[PDB]
């Protein structure tokens, strides 16, 4: 009895291992992250969020990346070192084994990961997806 | 912040091992020999 | 006259080495 | 919540292993030592005490190393060998750990520590510092 | 009348002028130092300050030399250049000196000090001890 889960709660690919793939969140209202590793990784690997923008030569195809100014909680106390966001799966993380994270508040119509520098060809195992919650329409 | 949530699929148990103490061996026989 | 009071610093590390009976059997 | 305990009864050097120190005790109304080894000692070591004075030139340079004579209080029933102070450490006197006492009759103002005749080569591994308690 | 102030807060050997030793804090609970010159300084002189950690090897013997951390002290506007706790001696500072200070938070089993690099020539003529307020 495995109710048909893809309506209501579906879920899209956000980086295959060789290139990031642009999601468009406009039409839910929340989602989020699922990290997963195929191969032990190297170290702890990073990488960064960005949020694009509906580029008006066709608006339905995003524009170029822009990334998102993540605000700090009401008690983070190390937090950004030049305000940008960021995201670093801890070293000694295991393969069947999955983590969750998700940006507080989102400002565009779509959200795009990528490796950030240093951690490319560690990062040519992890998986990343994204699911979302809403319909609005 | 991205407060990662991790959970395990699999899990190997934690195997242990069961030492008990091992035969009484006193400590100075008397009626003993060089 | 000076009276030396003292007090030691170490607490106490005694470890008496209690010792038990062996295994004693006859005297033959 | 350790308060600052050097004001309100400090302390000074005496017999830094090496010398004696003209110790003040002019400014406050009660004092005492306290000794402290680094190392085991030989044999029964023993030190004198000398009391000074403002010296006539310059009334805050102590003056010279006068020799205080020691009193007894009901009980005594060995004098020592005569009018003379003279502290001597036990013969099982041991590192981590320290004993303390004082002399009850001050005289003039400073206090200095000089280890006897035939201790000196002893008195190289011990500490003795003083402790005052008046406000003044 | 002076007391046996030996006990109740003995006294010890913080720095003599030319090596510095820890001093065990365990069965006391309060302390401080002492600072006193013997003669003129020729520049402000540095103290660092640092705790010392029971030896896995003997529980009453000092382990290494770990420096202590300083409070911000609320009621301050804390000028400090990377947090690890020290002293000075200000300039002017006569043999004739009832300079004492403290640490806010003890740290460890052993307190020691040393002379920060700088503070190299004229800390042959600094004084230190340190004073307990012992119990247990």
């Amino acid at each position: 009895m495995n109710f048909n889960v893809g309506v209501d709660f579906p879920s899209f690919i956000a980086w295959d291992g060789e290139e990031s793939f642009p999601v468009k969140v406009d039409g839910f209202n929340q989602f989020g992250f699922t990290f997963k590793t195929i191969a032990a990784l190297t170290a702890a690997t990073t990488f960064n969020i960005f949020y694009h923008e509906p580029s008006d030569a066709d608006p339905c195809v995003p524009g170029p990346a822009i990334r998102v100014p993540e605000v700090p909680f009401c008690d983070t106390v190390l937090l950004s070192e030049d305000g940008l966001a960021a995201v670093t799966l801890p070293e000694t993380v295991t393969p069947d084994s999955f983590c969750a994270g998700t940006v507080p508040c989102m400002n565009g119509q779509w959200i795009s990961i990528a490796p950030a520098t240093g951690s490319e060809t560690n990062a040519a195992n992890v998986q990343i997806t994204v699911t979302m919650k809403g319909a609005t329409r | 912040m991205v407060k990662l949530n991790c959970r395990p699929l699999c899990q190997a148990p934690t195997a242990s091992r069961l030492v008990s103490p091992p035969c009484f061996i006193c400590r100075g026989v008397a009626p003993s020999a060089p």
